[PDB]
């Protein structure tokens, strides 16, 4: 914990760093990684950091904040009725925001909490197809066949599923037919 | 001397409901001047004379609204937002000294009430605190500068009065969270905090995390295990 130590010490390069570090093995709060981080940016702005080993830094932590925004963003109500502390969960990971996002009983779901789920996919790290298709099989339903329409205008794309996706019918093809004339 | 003359011109101004807008914009502009300059009282006394009705009027005067007149709105509640904030933390002060079961009861109505008017200001809704929500209105360099050093003079001092009033009544965890608000590229705090500012505000939470590790939890505020 020397980073509380090298900032009454102005060393704050080096508060910085012990600060990432701790933000990076942060799993038990999500609150407290979250602080963390944003004590970890703080220290690396006001510190004597290059111009470009500066935008550097605060360049890759843009990278880690865009992870934390998933969570971040959770609807207050689906967290109201799992039954979770406000801020006292832990860090999820991707599988678990989308189960989330894509939960039935987040009912004010709309593109948005899909989209959210769907970038989420590429935060996996090592089957993928398969929940890209069991979150958009989810879009439609609450549709009641709009919005996977909107999804599809957002991501503006030979990773959607179509005769494998159905495996009612009429409009799947008349989005993949007005898809044909998009992707083309 | 060039600016009593507008100061007392606001008066002819606000007497014309037809030119209410006017009024609104050149009180702004006159307050923007004042709190530039840290004159509180200068400017509290410039708001006064709006006829504190003269918003609902404006948009009696459209029902069928221009960038400029949408902003003065927003600038105007957004300079309101500002004096309450500093207001409130007046108010909330002098009760912290007073020291005479009524009495904590208002104290803590007093933090709490503060507490909004300082995240309201900070995190002012759509776009945040002096900044206009339209970009359609008529070029005007010497107010968008105005404006962008209002947020590098007033924002980090409500920051501090903030912190304070946080630490004063042992909230030391939502003062850690502080770090989270200005760093958060939500709203971006941070890049209008002085590097002598940024320092100010890290040492301040560490008299925080003194205090939360003397409570037996660690630097954040949290558990143990």
């Amino acid at each position: 914990l020397s980073w509380l130590h090298e900032i009454n010490s102005q060393e704050l390069e080096k508060a910085h760093a012990t600060l990432l570090g701790l933000a990076n093995m942060e799993t038990r709060y999500f609150a407290k990684k979250k602080t963390l981080l944003g004590l970890s940016k703080l220290a690396a702005l006001a510190s004597d950091f290059s111009e470009d080993m500066l935008q550097e830094k605060i360049e890759e932590m843009a990278e880690q904040e865009r992870f934390l925004l998933h969570q971040e963003t959770l609807p207050e109500q689906l967290l109201a009725e799992k039954q979770l502390n406000l801020s006292a969960m832990p860090v999820l990971t991707a599988p678990q925001l989308i189960g989330l996002y894509i939960c039935e009983e987040n009912r004010r779901a709309n593109e948005y909490d899909f989209k959210k789920a769907l970038d989420l996919l590429e935060y996996i790290d090592e089957n993928i197809n398969d929940l890209k298709l069991e979150i958009l099989c989810k879009a439609l339903q609450r549709d009641n066949w709009v919005s996977k329409d909107s999804i599809f205008v957002k991501i503006l794309l030979p990773e959607v599923k179509d005769l494998l996706q159905a495996d009612f019918e009429f409009v799947l093809k008349a989005n993949y037919e007005y898809y044909v004339q998009g992707q083309i | 001397e060039e600016d009593r003359l507008k100061i007392d011109v606001i008066d002819w101004l606000v007497f014309d409901p037809a030119q209410r807008a006017e009024a609104l914009k050149q009180g702004n502009a006159i307050m923007r001047k004042f709190l530039a300059s840290k004159k509180h009282e200068a400017a509290k006394e410039v708001f006064v004379k709006i006829p504190q009705d003269s918003i609902a009027e404006i948009y009696n005067q459209c029902e069928e609204l221009p960038a400029e007149d949408d902003n003065a709105i927003r600038e105007h509640l957004c300079i309101r937002a500002y004096l309450e904030a500093h207001e409130t933390f007046n108010e909330w002060f002098k009760h912290m000294n007073s020291v005479p079961g009524s009495w904590k009861g208002h104290l803590d109505a007093l933090t709490a009430d503060v507490k909004e008017k300082m995240y309201n200001v900070l995190l002012f809704v759509d776009g945040g605190w002096m900044v206009d929500v339209r970009e359609d209105a008529k070029e005007d360099h010497e107010r968008t500068h105005q404006m962008v050093l209002l947020r590098k003079l007033c924002l980090p001092m409500l920051c501090f009065l903030l912190h304070t009033i946080l630490h004063s009544t042992g909230q030391y965890q939502e003062c850690l969270q502080l770090a989270d608000m200005v760093s958060s590229e939500r709203h971006k705090l941070y890049l209008v905090f002085s590097k002598e500012e940024l320092r100010k505000l890290l040492q301040k939470l560490r008299e925080s995390s003194l205090m939360l590790l003397d409570q037996g939890l660690d630097p954040l505020g949290y558990e143990i295990q």
